[PDB]
């Protein structure tokens, strides 16, 4: 009876769309997504407004620019969840499964608990006032373009951090303990006029895009006491010449 | 071309000035990309990444049976997802393709080859090159119409003309594409002020002929005219500049007989003058369209005579900034339309 339910829930909200929609094909494609339930169940561009319930076996989503209406629960998942340019609505809570999340072009203004070992986020394109604590294990972060303004820690292995364009007033309690090849962190059009102390003690294995910040003259021109010298054995840190 | 328009404008948005830098070739749009080794500062003007055959297999290619595998190392590619989006909501889908640090150590820790290409030893005469390491890929097809815009060169407007136009150019993006690129030099391991200037080419240069000069005028519609033909008379005289000699297929011939002066024998000041006209015109970027246009016209007179005012007022900057380092791009401009007009005048009115 319960792919019974769910063949019927997804007629009616398949004949009972208002009638503008791709779904007569997105029909099929969940009859083939939940008879066999194929991998990856890609949405992407048939444009279905509401997402109903999904079956219990999935592994990957991929539904890009689709919805405008919340998700329901995602429960047990696999690997990728790439929900590009779909909705404003809360992320439900990822399961241990989860270790890839890409919300990129998402309106979601409160990204909520991202708790276990969530590897590779991208959350870039959001409204996101405020982050809590990412997991220790992430690796690749993005999040470009972003309302931010009180930018927590950062993880122990975080590569390439893209966070440019944003509401960010003050340099971060950096976490320096970090010491990839070359730290990705373009950090560039943000708020900045106070940098914190430790500008002498991060490697140079860095290159911290701090233009576009309003930076006061004093600490500019100690930059340029570093830069100038022929020394310069701190970051690579490409400061706002005027750029 | 808003190639360059467009991917001057996602370098600024991602990585404001970093060394990710944009791709002007409109139609030479995906000739070089990852492990395309294009580039060298051989004498140019700065900022350039001449278009030639050399790539990076042309300059670094393995030649072993662990080439199977190397299609994948190399292919690796990454094809990481950005979204470039400014005021031009709307979210341009790009891919970021950086071969990675491990396979840098791996080059750095291998050696060049011996059998090189011809090309090689033409452009690598005294260049300090750069090499693509990160490029932005297309991966949709992207056609997205665009108009314009520059800096304070807005003297040509403020002087008599007023340049209202408006640049309704819409170029095609095809997907797997390429936008900008980041260059890093390994370099190889050993394995008068110009009007003064002007002066001397404009005696060497009064010299010159008429017919001749019909066909450079011709030559340069279609050499300035389009990027293509740029590039192709721009090797032709770089070839004409370093062999010295004369191949009679050259579509250029009454040019090459004016070059060589009206005995034959070439004036190397001819040489170098054509060569300093396609240096100040090249920095005159998708300047081709317009100069195209100043043929059809015969009003070459009227825009320098304009700038003529403009370059003797603006003097300051090409003597401020020192031959090696960074110039200001506008008064290059300026001082371009200067040789332009000053030598295509004193050479169009006959000797």
């Amino acid at each position: 009876t319960s792919n019974e339910h769910y063949l019927r829930i997804l007629t009616e909200w398949e004949k009972n769309s208002s009638p503008g929609e791709e779904r007569g094909i997105a029909f099929n494609r969940l009859s083939q997504c939940f008879q066999n339930q194929e991998a990856v169940l890609n949405l992407s561009d048939l444009n279905l407004t509401s997402l109903p319930e999904l079956p219990k076996h999935i592994s990957a989503l991929i539904v890009e620019n689709n919805k405008l209406t919340s998700l329901p629960k995602l429960p047990a998942f696999l690997k990728e969840l790439n929900a590009d340019n779909n909705r404003l609505s809360v992320i439900p809570e990822l399961p241990e499964s989860l270790t890839t999340l890409s919300v990129r072009s998402n309106q979601l203004e409160n990204l909520p608990v991202l708790p276990n070992h969530l590897t590779s986020l991208f959350v870039e394109n959001n409204r996101l006032y405020n982050l809590p604590a990412l997991p220790e294990k992430l690796k690749f972060l993005h999040v470009y373009y972003n309302r931010l303004t009180t930018l927590p820690d950062l993880p122990d292995k975080l590569e390439i951090l893209c966070a440019q364009r944003n509401n960010l007033v003050t340099f971060p309690q950096f976490s320096d303990r970090n010491n990839i090849r070359q730290k990705e962190y373009y950090f560039h059009f943000n708020q900045i006029t106070t940098l914190p102390e430790s500008f002498s003690q991060l490697d140079s294995s860095y290159r911290i895009n701090i233009s576009g910040n309003p930076l006061s003259t004093r600490v500019l021109q100690s930059l340029q006491r570093l830069t100038s010298s022929p020394d310069y054995h701190g970051p690579q840190i490409y400061f706002s010449m005027s750029d | 071309s808003v190639f360059e328009e467009i991917t001057r404008i996602v370098v600024k948005e991602m990585d404001a000035g970093g060394d990710m830098i944009a791709v002007r070739s409109l139609v030479d749009a995906d000739r070089f990309r990852c492990f395309h080794l294009v580039g060298e500062k051989r004498t140019f003007f700065g900022c350039r990444h001449y278009t030639t055959g050399l790539t990076l297999m042309d300059i670094l290619d393995t030649d072993g049976d662990k080439w199977l595998d190397e299609l994948d190392s190399g292919l690796q590619g990454q094809k990481a997802e950005f979204q470039i989006l400014d005021n031009v909501h709307q979210k341009i889908k790009i891919s970021e393709n950086r071969i990675s640090q491990q396979y840098l150590a791996t080059l750095e820790n291998r050696k060049l080859k011996r059998e090189l290409p011809f090309s090689f030893r033409s452009i690598n005469t005294r260049e300090n090159l750069y090499l693509v390491t990160e490029t932005l890929e297309t991966v949709k097809e992207e056609t997205l119409k665009s108009d314009r815009q520059y800096k304070f060169w807005s003297q040509i407007s403020q002087g008599h003309l007023s340049y209202k136009h408006k640049g309704q150019r819409e170029v095609t993006i095809p997907p797997n594409r390429v936008l900008s690129y980041r260059v890093k030099q390994l370099v190889f391991p050993n394995k008068r002020n110009m009007k003064e200037k002007l002066e001397d080419m404009e005696s060497v240069l009064k010299d010159l002929t008429e017919e001749k000069r019909k066909d450079v005028l011709n030559s340069l519609a279609k050499c300035l005219g389009k990027e293509d033909i740029r590039q192709d008379l721009e090797q032709r005289v770089s070839e004409v500049l370093i062999s010295g000699e004369l191949h009679m297929e050259d579509p250029d011939k009454p040019l090459l007989s004016s070059l060589f002066n009206a005995a034959g024998v070439l004036v190397e000041a001819r040489a170098k003058a054509i060569l300093d006209f396609l240096d100040a015109l090249l920095e005159l970027s998708e300047e081709q369209q317009f100069v195209a246009e100043a043929l059809e016209k015969g009003t070459l007179p009227l825009l320098k005579d304009q700038v003529k005012s403009v370059m003797e007022q603006n003097w300051d900057e090409l003597a401020s900034s020192p031959p090696d380092m960074d110039y200001d791009p506008e008064a290059r401009i300026l001082c371009a339309l200067y040789v332009v007009v000053s030598i295509l005048l004193e050479l169009a009115e006959g000797p």
